[PDB]
């Protein structure tokens, strides 16, 4: 499928 | 100093800073801090297709192509691979490919 992002983490 | 045959570029049009990937290569999740998000030319390579993508790590077919030499303007309104019409002038990820 298409690429994917997450949140930044802290 | 111009793309050659096999590579593809973005380059500043602020500065004139080159950032350039030979076709087979894409960048990090990011492209550098020393280019994000300034405002882009595409020089690409005679054998060479940029890839361009406004979002993070070339995602969810927000995808913008480019040949040749292609000014700012001319990548404000791009008909993505996702069927939206996005800005890739400012872009944030990149791939090259063979045209
Ligand atoms: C989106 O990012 C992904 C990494 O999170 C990945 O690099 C993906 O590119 C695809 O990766 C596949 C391997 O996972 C195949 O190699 C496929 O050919 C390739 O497109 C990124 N999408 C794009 C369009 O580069
Ligand atoms: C974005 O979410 C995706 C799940 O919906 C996926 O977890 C993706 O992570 C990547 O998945 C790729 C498979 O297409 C590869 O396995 C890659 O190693 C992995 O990072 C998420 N993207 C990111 C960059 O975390
Ligand atoms: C990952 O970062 C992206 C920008 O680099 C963007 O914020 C993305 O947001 C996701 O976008 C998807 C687009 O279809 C959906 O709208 C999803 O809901 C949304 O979170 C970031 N992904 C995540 C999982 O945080
Ligand atoms: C979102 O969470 C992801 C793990 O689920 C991952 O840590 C991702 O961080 C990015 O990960 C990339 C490789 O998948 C690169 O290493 C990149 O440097 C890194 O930022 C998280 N997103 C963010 C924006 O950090």
């Amino acid at each position: 499928a298409a690429s994917t992002t997450t949140p930044a983490p802290a | 100093l111009p793309a050659k045959e096999n590579e593809g570029c973005i380059v500043s049009v602020n500065s004139g800073k080159r950032y350039c990937l030979p076709v087979g290569q894409r960048s990090g999740y990011s492209l550098p801090d020393w280019i994000v998000g300034q405002e882009v030319y595409v020089d690409s390579g005679a054998k060479a297709k940029v890839l361009l993508s406004d979002w993070d790590n070339l995602s969810y077919n927000r995808i913008g192509e480019f040949v040749g030499n292609v000014n700012p303007a001319d990548m404000k309104k791009v008909k993505a691979w996702n069927g939206q019409y996005l800005d890739f002038s400012k872009p944030r990820s990149m791939r090259v490919v063979y045209k």
